[PDB]
């Protein structure tokens, strides 16, 4: 039905109950309420409607003062239809933010309070303050600085010196000035020239900036016109640029829309623990339960893994055993990690669950007393380890129904004990430096460090002073040879780390991996990542986000670093937000990711408004896709398409989907839905195809896909993008189309629509013989590129095919076929739907693949055109060579993605795939002669595939 | 010298036939566990939804209980001044309005209680899933290790990769 019965609670105590329309805005409901209240008792005691604000309990179980009364009750979406009138005033700014954060981040802010955890309370206190400061500090500074934050420049990785005309206009005025300008002109030159056209006095050029009208992409700074993506895109296509001059004041109008709110080693007895009781264990009664425990630091064991006795299976098994480990209390490193696994065993091996605990807390204190560890279920995999030390440290959120081992860390001393401070570490670490002047071991270490085994480790440890001196890049090699189960060694290695020279970004990425848990290591890594430019940081933001999953404590350097950068650059904030938001459904990260999103939001109230509009658009798309999914099972597609529109016509649906910045690119503007062009694709999950339009620009499209997982397709597209940058940085544009792919939620996301494209299978389907049928792709490019433009179109195809051939080989992406490879009208081959990679699907190496159909187009229809075909061979060879030069970057990045828990990227073999495909074990000459053999054999195979095709 | 081999030595065809069988059984049990692990995760989401829906009922009820506090505290003034000065008719309206509020609370408590009963039943499901999952694990593991021992036996025996892939498919 349309109308809802709503409960109204008046501040006189009076209660009033009557139906109102779901679509009615809160201001309309308040009118209806006042009209009805007249005829109920104590009306004359009430103040005016404006004196009060509705309150309600929202979907996240929190009271919300509903300040914006231009909102429909169906969009407010209270838990029960119950509205309470309360006094308006009482710092309404902080109240309103706290409410919007809860709905935006998914989790309710009260769920942090409920935990009664100091670590959470200190994080929130420290980080929310830090973010509130930066945002306040941002609002103070100039419009240029603010423009840089809000709309950072989109440059190419960067010769032509050409001349081409450009349309320019001013804000408000309809008429436009087209005038000539060369490629290598700084933006001021265009602005000053555009002001002469205005005059031929009034204004000056340095109180202005050029907006690429249609979108939020601004043109400024010392860089020339040719390095901007828009102009570069306009020059390559041939189309004329279209800009708008905008005043400094008009930019301060955006800045001041809304304001941010105002402001010991004396304990030599062995480590031991009391295992008390299990709870809520589900297992087979014939078996008997065991609990295996072990201390860890990173991936390596600190000591032998002692176990329990076999107690009988039940819900509430009781051990009451002291477990003593072969390591002292004084030896434990800062990130020592006690790790449990409850097993079910035949008496005479089933892993039930597991749980890890940090022996020291977030305040550097050694934890004592009882702990109720709520456990995570064990999932079986190829390498079935006893314990799972790489697993998370925060407990299972499901305390209602989950299992739990009850244990008790004993009191070691009367007063509490901490891990020593950095001063006492450098005290012990500095001393015991010895054994200089050793010539024989300089050859031995160099031999070792130009490629670990136990013989080799002790040599590296002895010559640690010389490693710092001569082999600085081999820090990670040294960190692993360090024996973390002895506190003497740990002091000596940390002493060197404080003095260790700043490593390059590449080296510092390796140091973020799970093998290097120490706080001093991660701190050193970030210190080296702090020189990343925003462009380069963006290229790795996915990987840095995943690495948070194996951080020990909430407040860490990496988090502070990410928030630092997000507050300085709004685009980095945007993508940090969705990377976190799309994993808030995952119990193991919900708290960590929850608290960070709160911090970001408090320092990004501007963008917080934009992300709300996006969240609600995505909210409606789920509802729309779910109706389509259900309708497809019932009726035919044609009628479902018309029925989809009828839902899209509605007040709530049309306005929510209309007028919002794209999640895939917040500079891109989605304005008017083209409901005529809206549809859904034929695919298991039936993803929605939403087309937009813009009178300012210009026709953008998106795909809302819900049900399948997009994380792997994002990673793959991130890598093809990264490749494209690396290739562009060596002056090779291979015309790639790394379309945007963004996971927004639980098996939910957006995919960029590449305009003016179709699948190879569909292009070939027009000219069918039914058992020549070839030249279908080539015929198609004639119609979309007539006369002289075909030569360009063939070049776009050759260049693009080369990059996508190498890309798909290197990343190990199989299942490539006609109906998942696409051409553009420009003539650019590009690939879609990278469901599988690194050889997976069964697990064999994906060979290099040339298709005949594509070679035929490359050769311009001729059977033999070796001049043109050699060019293509060179494009492939040059491409592959460049990726090898940055092989370690790919390996390190993929090594961090192991955190993400993707099936196809889960282990060393999956990384080894990249090693072998890039031939990183071989020399550059040897690598490249192997690539030719692959190429040649793909060329021989190309014929044999299409001769079999009927 | 001796080593504990699970595979009894017949011949390449006999051993390869059992590799196909043990692999087919492994993939089928892997499907079974994965089917349950969805129901595990889905139920874990559904229980957590239910657990916060209970919290929202608590908070809504709280709001109703605050209204009752106000009404009783507020009515005190406009019942003495209404009892004298004639207006017992407004007293009757005031109080009947209050009785209509109290009556609404009972309904909200009733609906809270129904969800508590659902969460109790869905906690029973969750536990049973996990119990079923933990009974299937030892089979899934021993079928993995069996399958792998037969692969390694044939590789050692020198069987070509083409032949192994016929069986593993
Ligand atoms: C991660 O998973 C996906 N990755 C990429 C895409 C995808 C698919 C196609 C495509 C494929 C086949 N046919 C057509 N039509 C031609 C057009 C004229 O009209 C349409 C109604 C049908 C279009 C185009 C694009 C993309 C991404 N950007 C595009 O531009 C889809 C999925 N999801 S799926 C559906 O499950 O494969
Ligand atoms: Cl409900």
């Amino acid at each position: 039905n349309q109308s809802v019965v709503v409960d109204f609670l008046l501040p006189t105590g009076v209660y009033l109950n009557f139906p109102v329309s779901r679509n009615a805005n809160l201001s309309t409901i308040k009118q209806l309420l006042w009209h009805r209240a007249q005829y109920e008792p104590l009306f004359h005691m009430l103040s005016g409607p404006e004196a009060y604000v509705f309150t309600c309990i929202n979907q996240t179980a929190e009271q919300q003062e509903l300040e914006d009364e231009q909102r429909r009750l169906c969009d407010v979406q209270p838990f029960l239809p119950v509205l309470r009138l309360v006094a308006r005033e009482g710092d309404r700014v902080k109240k309103l933010i706290n409410s919007q954060i809860s709905l935006l981040i998914g989790k309710g802010l009260h769920e942090f309070d409920s935990l009664c955890d100091p670590e959470v309370n200190d994080f929130r206190a420290k980080m929310c303050q830090f973010c509130e400061e930066a945002a306040a500090r941002r609002q103070q500074l100039g419009w240029e600085a603010w423009l840089q934050y809000s709309f950072p420049l989109q440059l190419e990785p960067s010769l032509p010196n050409r001349a081409l005309l450009v349309n320019v206009k001013f804000e408000g005025s309809e008429e436009s000035f087209t005038f000539q300008v060369s490629t290598k002109d700084v933006p001021l030159a265009l602005m000053a020239c555009a002001l002469r056209k205005k005059a031929t006095l009034v204004e000056q050029p340095e109180d202005y900036t050029l907006q690429v009208n249609g979108r939020h992409e601004y043109l400024y700074g010392s860089y020339p016109l040719c390095q901007f993506q828009y102009i570069c895109s306009c020059l390559h296509s041939g189309l004329t640029p279209h800009l708008t001059m905008v005043h400094s004041s008009s930019i301060l109008a955006m800045r001041d829309e809304q304001s941010n709110p105002a402001p010991l080693w004396s304990l030599e007895q062995p480590f031991r623990i009391e295992l008390i009781q299990g709870s809520k264990v589900n297992a087979d009664e014939r078996m008997k339960l065991v609990v295996q425990a072990g201390l860890f630091h990173g991936n390596e064991m600190l000591c032998k893994t002692v176990s329990s006795s076999e107690v009988s299976v039940c819900s509430e098994p009781v051990w009451k055993q002291r477990l003593e480990f072969d390591i002292n209390i004084c030896d434990l490193p800062r990130m020592a990690r006690l790790c449990f696994a409850l097993y079910a065993v035949i008496e005479k091996d089933c892993p039930i669950a597991w749980a890890n605990l940090m022996l020291f807390d977030y305040k550097d204190q050694l934890k004592t007393g009882e702990r109720c560890l709520y456990m995570w279920p064990s999932v079986p995999d190829e390498k079935g380890e006893l314990l799972n030390p790489t697993g998370t440290v925060r407990s299972n959120p499901n305390t209602d129904s989950a299992a739990a081992l009850l244990i008790c860390l004993p009191e070691v001393a009367p007063h509490p004990v901490y891990y020593p401070a950095l001063e006492k570490i450098l005290e012990l670490g500095r001393h015991s430096e010895c054994v200089h002047v050793t010539e024989e071991e300089q050859l031995q270490l160099r031999e070792i460090l130009e490629r670990l085994y136990e013989h080799e480790k002790d040599l590296v440890w002895k010559l640690r002073h010389e490693v710092q001196e001569h082999f600085p890049e081999a820090l990670a090699r040294l960190l692993l040879v360090t024996k973390w189960n002895k506190h003497e060694d740990v002091a000596q290695m940390l002493y060197l780390l404080c003095s260790w020279p700043e490593l390059p970004v590449l080296s510092a990425l390796e140091l973020l991996d799970f093998s290097f848990p120490d706080c001093h290591v991660g701190s050193f890594a970030i210190k080296s990542l702090r020189k990343l430019t925003d462009d380069e940081l963006f290229q790795y933001l996915l990987q840095l986000v995943q690495v948070l999953k194996y951080e020990s404590y909430l407040d860490c350097e990496l988090t502070k670093f990410l928030l630092d950068r997000a507050l300085a650059n709004r685009k980095i904030g945007h993508f940090l937000f969705w990377h976190l938001r799309s994993e808030m459904h995952v119990p193991s990260v919900a708290l960590r990711f929850g608290l960070i999103l709160e911090a970001y939001c408090r320092g990004s109230t501007h963008h917080m408004k934009v992300l709300m509009k996006q969240g609600e658009a995505l909210s409606k798309l789920k509802a729309l896709n779910d109706f389509v999914k259900l309708s497809s099972q019932k009726t035919p597609k044609p009628q479902t398409k018309e029925l989809m529109h009828l839902c899209m016509r509605q007040e709530a649906y049309l306005e929510a989907l209309s007028h919002l910045q794209s999640p895939l690119d917040p500079s891109t503007l989605l304005a008017e839905v083209c409901v005529e062009q809206c549809t859904f694709m034929d695919s298991k999950m039936k993803p929605l195809w939403i087309m937009y339009s813009n009178e300012e620009a210009g026709s953008v499209g998106i795909i809302f896909k819900n049900g399948d997982d997009l994380r792997q397709d994002m990673l793959t597209l991130q890598m093809i993008q990264l490749m494209d940058v690396l290739w562009k940085q060596e002056g090779l544009d291979l015309r790639m189309t790394p379309y945007g792919c963004l996971p927004t939620g639980d098996r939910t996301g957006l995919i960029e629509v590449v305009l003016r494209s179709d699948t190879i299978a569909n292009i070939q389907l027009n000219k069918s013989n039914m058992a020549f049928n070839k030249d279908a792709l080539l015929n198609w490019l004639k119609s979309k590129n007539p006369g002289e433009a075909l030569d360009r179109a063939i070049e776009e195809f050759t260049l693009s095919c080369a990059g996508y051939c190498v890309a798909t080989y290197v990343l190990g992406i199989g299942d490539r076929h006609s109906d998942n490879i696409m051409i553009r009208e420009s003539g650019q081959l590009f690939h879609i739907d990278f469901g599988h990679f690194l050889g997976n699907f069964n697990r064999e190496r994906v060979p290099f693949i040339l298709t005949y159909d594509f070679v035929h187009v490359i050769q311009q229809g001729k059977t033999n055109n070796s001049e043109k075909f050699e060019r293509f061979r060179g494009y492939c060879e040059r491409a592959y060579t460049i990726l090898r030069r940055h092989g370690l970057l790919f390996l390190h990045l993929f090594a961090l993605m192991r955190a993400a828990g993707l099936p196809e990227l889960s282990c060393s073999k999956d990384i080894q795939y990249l090693k072998d495909s890039l031939a990183l074990g071989k020399t550059e000459e040897e690598a490249l002669k192997h690539f030719r053999v692959k190429f040649n054999e793909a060329l021989r195979e190309s014929w044999k595939t299409k001769v079999n095709w009927l | 010298y001796q080593q504990d081999q699970v595979v009894k030595e017949d011949n390449i065809e006999a051993v390869g036939k059992k590799l196909h069988e043990y692999n087919t059984q492994f993939q089928e049990k892997s499907r079974e566990y994965d089917r349950l692990y969805e129901d595990y995760t889905r139920t874990s989401q559904e229980i957590q939804m239910k657990r916060t829906a209970i919290e929202a009922f608590n908070e809504t009820i709280k709001i109703f209980e605050e209204q009752c506090q106000t009404q009783e505290r507020y009515s005190k003034e406009y019942i003495e001044k209404f009892k004298r000065e004639g207006n017992e008719t407004e007293i009757q309206r005031i109080m009947h309005n209050y009785e209509k509020l109290k009556s609404r609370i009972s309904e909200i408590v009733d609906s809270r209680r129904r969800l508590e009963e659902d969460l109790k039943k869905q906690a029973a499901e969750y536990r049973e899933i996990d119990k079923r999952m933990n009974s299937i694990k030892p089979d899934l593991i021993q079928l993995r290790k069996t399958r792998d021992q037969y692969l390694m036996w044939l590789t050692q025996k020198g069987v070509r990769q083409k032949k192994l892939n016929e069986w593993l498919g």
